RNA sequence: AAGCAGCUUUACAGAUCAAUGGCGGAGGGAGGUCAACAUCAAGAACUGUGGGCGCCUAUAGAACUUAUAACGAACAUGGUUCUUGCCUUUUACCAGAACCAUCCGGGUGUUGUCUCCAUAGAAACAGGUAAAGCUGUCCGUUACUGUGGGCUUGCCAUAUUUUUUGGAACUUUUC
């Protein structure tokens, strides 16, 4: 399948992980394991922030997905 | 799958392993596995009381593997 | 060969193109006492390596060298032999199984050989006109059929009479190639296209012979 | 700075991967790579680099409508006027190219396109000392001949990985019209015959060390490739990797199952033939013969390809190429094997150790680099270097040294030059570069002045690091020049300009030896006719504008003998007695071969620095050598071996140990010259029979005394030894058709030696490989004679290997035999002739 | 899959990562895998406490990795 | 490579039957042994002019390169200046060079026609250049359904160690 997942490509996303942390940024690449690649990333541990850059998450680590904004030009 | 790891360069050399439960071991590297199961000889615990034993460590457990001397 | 005044035994001879051979000097460089004498130094060497076996070459073009020496085989006698056939000239020289459905993708046709593939692979090596299936139109006098005959070797058996003809045709070919024109005329529209115009002319169809006879009577009447 | 880059990017025809990600990949040492490309004449090297470049740039300005349809093969990396007009690669030229792979992980690669001609083998060596691995390109029709033998031999000797590419398979099917079963047997014969000459490693299509390509039609194959892009879609992925193993090697699958049994049941073909060769021949016979409407159905059904009617209108050939490049995409299969075949840890230490000596200290933390080729680009001249360590940047002050000055091994030791600009070699273009990183081959401006031929380059901030660093050995060229010509300018007032040009030649041409004589005549030593013809054209056109006079082709000779000594000093306190001996052919051949003595090979004499018990062990072991003589071996020459044999060696060993260095310098001085022609001596052994020294020696024994006395004693010792005159001999590789074999024979009979060493039926083709030997003095115009006499069928390559010097049959000194002038001399005395002729030049 | 190839492409550069352990490791990456094994050098670990250390050579299991942090030029790479 | 679903269309019954949005259309096709008018080897880069918003496009001039790739897989004549024979000279020539011309041809663009052929139409209106739906309006199906076609698709199906059949669950103290 994975028809829905291609539709999300190049949107700013809000990704909750099993740790509780939440990553944010655009989606460049996607997998069958739900490995996500994200551009210009920012964790929000919680009144907190950090700048990382390019982040590659595993499938084990990811909980939920949610669009923050529309696809950028 | 089953990428037989690059442990050829560690064979017949001393090691400083770390395992799950913060327990660690020294030994001569005899043989290795697909899943990274290890064969160590002249095995010594690091509790700081060092007990000589003479060992097959499981793959899952392993965190890492070091070299004492360059 | 023209510029160096040294010609191939079967090629044309020209004038010198450089007037003065006059300088002849012995010297510590030139002296026959200091020069080892072996090999004839044939003129073919002077042409084949114009900057080496020839001193002071001028207006000389760099020659082509060593094509791969193609092996291509062809059968002129019996066409019944297949397209892929080993020719007499050639030196003698329980684990895992998958379903039976798959095959070589392109193998669904039994034989690769076709009736047209032997003539087709025979057309793959052909001179310019034939190897191309699409081209443009040329006047009948543009196409030169005999041009290929005098570019070749006279070989042996022929008499000297036709060989000298080979050399002459070669000479005319070389002169025709060496001095091109490359004219560019945007200005002129055909004497006939601008000529037919207005009153004094009319256009029709006629047999060729009748046109010849008409033209003959015209010439006679005009010279008279 | 930035501006210059703004004008220079406009010349560069950009790229699909642009410059930023490729320049970004340069930091990691394990990333990128360096690779050379070698092979015989016209193997598809330059056209293969053509393939990689057309897979590189999106818009190339040079394409005519003709080359894009591919009627005339496009040549990238042949820039020069000589390379285009002659039709062959002359000077090596590379391309820096980022290549992806099947793993999708891209790496920068530095490609080096070497010429395929034998006279240019020198520059291939320049690519050997540069490349990490080499692609040897073989003609499936030509198979492997002696030059491929000596290429895989030199390759495996220089510690570089080897990839084999079998090219021109379209010439196998289309020209020769072999059936599948015979073509598989042909490729297999080529693979067995390339494996026979390799020791320790066996290749096979399955091991991804052999690549099946056609550069004209522009396709490239590895079995993992053609399996991955197509058969991996059809059947599950766990079975494919063991399917590749079950492709090659006699395996036969009947229906859905494979059994190595002979072919039992009925319809029988091998797996490689069934899944690869047959569908390929189908691609050709269908592309040419079949109605174009029918082919679309096979493309969509099988390969999932659709074509416009514009693609259906070309001609047979350019449509065939469009179909092949169409079906088999941009070439990552070549980059896969190039990525797999070279592991830097296993080879690299042996390769750098083979030059810089195995001892290494001060790792990283230092700028360390090796200059190989001085290249002529549009502007000026440029330095091609490989970067072993350190970082380069514009304007950096850099230390420079020359390979001979390194042969010699603080203040006064350092010439230095700043690096003006560093480009990456873009073939026809050059890409501007800020900074140069470890491992990449780059071009530099401003370094050329300090060196000729190879150079050693470094920057060291420490004294101990200055002590531990070891320079690159002089690059060993593949052939000795041997081809002698005497130039003069036509107007002597123009002598200086010619001089300048000659120096330039020695820079851009690594194999040329320029020698100035007493009379001002300029002797040029070069590999062959064609090579020195390129020399002369670049000399009359590009560099010097002067019209010059050229002499008759000649050659360098040597001196030897076939078997006592009284000598007297100019101040008669010294006496020298030196015996002269011929040498064993096995000893000569072992000396001429340069080796470290690895394996069972006889040790080369250059390893004399090792314990003389080891050298004596080699001499006694191999040759049954005398134990005393073996321990009394002193050195080697510029030339043969030197030993001390006499009782006064036992009487006064120390007094002689004071004069050893005098003898060893004045000796190299002596045999570097010669008594007859003032030419070097070959295969002559010397032993010192007696030495007599003045009494009490008050500054009495001196170099100005012992040296010319030892020299004279060696000369007259060679005279009393029945000396002989020596001529070098090319080994001749001829490719002819069978019915033309007698002509060639007569040709040999017509020249001089008339020696054919072997005659070999070339399996699968109507070609004879004829190996032979020709005198170099007679080698003039031999190739043209062979080519004309055979009416364009056949071919000749004259290569200089084993460096054998054969005796000249003429009597060595006889004033009686010589015949009148302007007549080629008789076969009886050719020694007296050549000797006298060189004599009256020397004086 | 692309999420693995990006990793292989950052071999050579310096990488940061997080494990189920809780600690983050930083160093030059030498080899990777489709499993998500890793092989690094000159690593500078930093646990939950803040405790720094040095590890000469390391192998990992992917299963144990949470997520990686990769250099910036690796966003223009081809997908 | 079958079927299912998704996508694109489609003969369509359709929602709307509005504002929309998409693709095409606001000047047809092929062929003239039809003519007129301009040009005409290709490419990077320098200078000037004009148009549009420092950039882009067109034209002219100069230099460099390509094998002068072949406006023509053809090649014919003349003039001038030189060098060769001439003894005559005229006609003509002999056989090389260089600079010019002339002649037989070609393709490209554009304009006006001619013959054969095509069916919607919205081919309707207004703006200008050297050019055109170039622009604005505009209209044909139509932007959301079901029947019918094609694919660019699912990537093709793994509960036992490196991701999707869990080592989770639970408690307590510190700030
Ligand atoms: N028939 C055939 N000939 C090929 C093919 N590939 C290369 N060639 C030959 O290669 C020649 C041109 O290739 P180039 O790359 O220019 O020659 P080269 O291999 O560089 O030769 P060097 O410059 O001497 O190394 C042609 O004359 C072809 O005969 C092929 O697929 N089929
Ligand atoms: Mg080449």
């Amino acid at each position: 399948h994975s028809s829905r997942l291609a539709n999300l490509i190049d949107y700013k996303l809000r990704v909750l992980t099993q740790d509780g942390r939440v990553y944010i940024g655009q989606l460049m690449a996607f997998d069958k394991h739900m490995n996500l690649v994200l551009n210009e990333c920012i964790e929000e541990r919680v009144v907190e922030k950090r700048v990382l850059g390019l982040t590659i998450l595993r499938g084990e680590q990811i909980l939920s997905t949610v669009v923050e904004d529309k696809p950028l030009l | 799958m089953v990428s037989t790891p690059e442990l050829k360069k560690y064979m017949d050399k001393k090691i400083l392993l770390n395992i799950n439960g913060s327990r660690k071991v020294a030994g001569i590297l005899r043989g290795y596995d697909i899943f990274l199961n290890v064969v160590l000889d002249d095995a010594m615990e690091i509790n700081a009381n060092n007990h000589q034993l003479g060992t097959v460590i499981r793959g899952n457990s392993i965190i890492s593997l070091e070299a004492l001397d360059a | 060969g023209k510029a160096l005044n040294n010609a191939i035994p079967g090629g044309p001879k020209f004038e010198p193109l450089y007037p003065r051979e006059e300088e002849e000097d012995y010297n510590e460089f030139n002296s026959i006492d200091r020069v080892i004498f072996r090999v004839p130094i044939r003129s073919e060497y002077k042409v084949a390596f114009p900057h080496l076996y020839n001193s002071r070459p001028r207006s000389v073009r760099i020659p082509w060298y060593n094509n791969p020496v193609s092996c291509i085989i062809q059968n002129d006698e019996e066409y019944d032999t297949p397209a892929l056939f080993f020719d007499p000239s050639l030196n003698p020289i329980g684990d895992f199984t998958l379903p039976e459905d798959f095959a070589p993708l392109l193998a669904e046709e039994e034989e690769l050989i076709l009736p047209n593939t032997k003539d087709a692979m025979s057309l793959y090596h052909s001179p310019f006109p034939f190897n191309r299936t699409k081209g443009k139109m040329v006047r009948a006098q543009d196409v030169a059929l005999a041009k290929k005959w005098f570019l070749q070797h006279p070989d042996e058996e022929y008499p000297v009479k036709v060989k000298v003809s080979y050399q002459k045709l070669l000479k005319n070919y070389v002169l025709n190639e060496l001095h091109p024109t490359l004219p560019t005329n945007h200005n002129k529209t055909k004497l006939l296209k601008s000529l037919k115009n207005t009153k004094y002319f009319q256009q029709t169809t006629i047999d060729w012979v009748e046109a010849g006879l008409q033209l003959c009577r015209q010439g006679h009447n005009m010279l008279n | 700075e930035h501006t210059i880059f703004t004008q220079l990017k406009k010349n560069i025809p950009k790229t699909r991967y642009n410059r930023d990600y490729m320049l970004s990949m340069a930091n990691i040492p394990e990333r990128i790579i360096n690779v050379g490309v070698i092979g015989p004449l016209h193997s598809g090297k330059t056209s293969l680099m053509d393939l990689l470049v057309i897979d590189s740039h999106k818009r190339i300005p040079d394409m005519s409508k003709n080359v894009e349809l591919g009627w005339k093969p496009l040549r990238y990396l042949d820039n020069l006027k000589q390379e285009i007009d002659r039709g062959l690669s002359i000077k090596l030229n590379g391309s820096t190219l980022l290549c992806t792979d099947l793993e999708s992980k891209s790496r920068m690669i530095n490609f080096l396109d070497a010429p395929g001609h034998v006279n240019f083998m020198d520059e291939t060596a320049v690519a050997l000392a540069a490349s990490d691995l080499v692609l040897i390109v073989i003609d499936v029709v030509e198979g492997v001949t002696f030059v491929v033998e000596q290429l895989i031999k030199q390759s495996i000797k220089n510690n570089v990985a080897m990839c084999f590419v079998i090219n021109k398979l379209d010439r196998l099917i289309l020209d020769l019209k072999l059936p599948p079963m015979d073509a598989y047997l042909k490729l297999n014969h080529i693979i067995a015959n390339i494996n026979s000459f390799t020791k320790g490693n066996v290749f096979s299509p399955i091991d991804n060390n052999i690549i099946f390509a056609s550069t004209k039609l522009g396709f490239t194959f590895t079995i993992k490739e053609f399996v991955s892009y197509y058969y991996a879609h059809s059947i599950p992925s766990s079975k494919i990797d063991d399917f590749t193993t079950r492709l090659w090697g006699s395996v036969y699958y009947h229906k859905g199952n494979f059994r190595t049994k002979p072919f039992e049941n009925v319809e029988k073909y091998p797996t490689f033939v069934e899944f690869i060769l047959i569908p390929l021949y189908k691609i050709f016979s269908y592309a040419l013969s079949m109605e174009k409407d029918k082919l679309k159905n096979l493309l969509r059904s099988n390969f999932r390809v659709n074509l416009s009617q514009e693609a259906l209108q070309y001609d047979p050939q350019p449509f065939l190429k469009h179909v092949l490049q169409l079906i088999f995409r941009q070439q990552t299969g070549l980059v896969d094997a190039i990525t797999r075949c070279y592991q830097p840890f296993e080879l690299f230490d042996n390769k750098t150790a083979h030059l810089s000596i195995p001892g290494k200290s001060t790792p990283e933390g230092t700028l360390w680099a090796h200059v190989l080729k001085t290249v002529d680009y549009g502007g000026a001249e440029w330095s091609l270097v490989r970067i072993y360590s350190g970082l380069l940047k514009r304007g950096d002050t850099v230390r420079i040294l020359d390979t001979s000055q390194s042969e010699s091994r603080e203040d006064d030791e350092t010439p230095s030059c700043e690096v003006e600009e560093i480009g990456l070699l873009g073939g026809r273009y050059v890409y501007p570069v800020h900074e140069a990183h470890k491992g990449q081959i780059v071009l530099i401006k401003g370094i050329s002045s300090a060196y000729i031929k190879s150079a050693t380059l470094y920057s060291v901030k420490s004294k101990e690091d200055m002590k531990q660093l070891k320079f690159f050995k002089p690059l060993d060229y593949i052939t000795e020049a041997v081809f002698k010509i005497v130039l003069q300018p036509l107007l002597p007032r123009e002598l200086p300009k010619l001089l300048d040009a000659l120096n330039k030649i020695s820079k851009y041409y690594p194999g040329v030896i320029i020698k100035v004589e007493e009379s001002g005549e300029h002797v040029i030593l070069g590999n062959g006719e064609l090579y020195m013809d390129c020399l002369l054209y670049d000399l009359r056109a590009s560099y010097a504008k002067i019209e010059i006079k050229i002499s008759d082709p000649l050659t360098v000779f040597s001196e030897s003998c076939s078997n006592s000594r009284l000598g007297e000093e100019n101040l008669p306190g010294l006496s020298i007695s030196v015996a002269a001996e011929p040498m064993d052919s096995k000893m000569i051949q072992d000396l001429s071969r340069n080796t470290l003595g690895k394996g069972q090979n006889c040790l080369d004499i250059d390893g004399i620095m090792d314990n003389p018990r080891k050298l004596s062990k080699i001499l006694r072991t191999e040759y049954g050598w005398d134990s005393l003589a073996s321990r009394n071996v002193w050195s080697f020459y510029n030339g043969n071996v030197l030993i001390n044999d006499t009782l006064p060696d036992e009487i006064s060993p120390e007094l002689l140990s004071k004069y050893k260095e005098q003898i060893i310098q004045g000796f190299y001085w002596a045999v570097k010259e010669g008594p007859l022609a003032e030419e070097p001596i070959y295969g002559v052994q010397y032993k010192l029979l007696s030495i007599s020294v003045p009494s009490d020696v008050n500054i009495d024994v001196m170099k100005s005394q012992i040296i010319p006395l030892m020299k004279k004693a060696c000369y007259v010792g060679l005279l009393t030894a029945i000396p002989i005159l020596l001529e070098p001999i090319y080994e001749v590789d001829i490719t002819v058709h069978a019915p033309l074999l007698p002509i060639v024979e007569e040709l040999m009979k017509k020249r001089r030696g008339s020696r054919i060493y072997k005659t070999i039926k070339v399996a699968g083709t109507p070609l004879l490989e004829v190996r032979g030997q020709v005198p170099v003095i007679e080698s003039a115009g031999f190739e043209t004679d062979l080519r004309l006499s055979t009416n364009g069928l056949g071919m000749c390559q004259l290569y200089f290997w084993h460096k054998i010097w054969r005796k000249v049959p003429g009597d060595v000194l006889d004033k009686d035999a010589f015949i009148p002038k302007l007549k080629p001399a008789p076969i009886n005395s050719l020694s007296r002739d050549f000797v006298m002729k060189t004599r009256r030049r020397k004086g | 899959g692309i999420p693995v190839k990006l990793l292989n492409e950052a071999q050579g550069h310096i990488v940061s990562l997080e494990l189920t352990t809780g600690a983050t490791y930083r160093g030059k990456l030498v080899e990777s895998e489709d499993s998500m094994n890793v092989q690094l050098r000159d690593v500078i670990a930093t646990e939950p406490q803040g405790a720094v250390t040095h590890m000469d050579q390391i192998f990992v299991r992917g299963s144990q990795i949470k997520f990686i942090v990769v250099p910036d030029l690796l966003k223009n790479a081809p997908l």
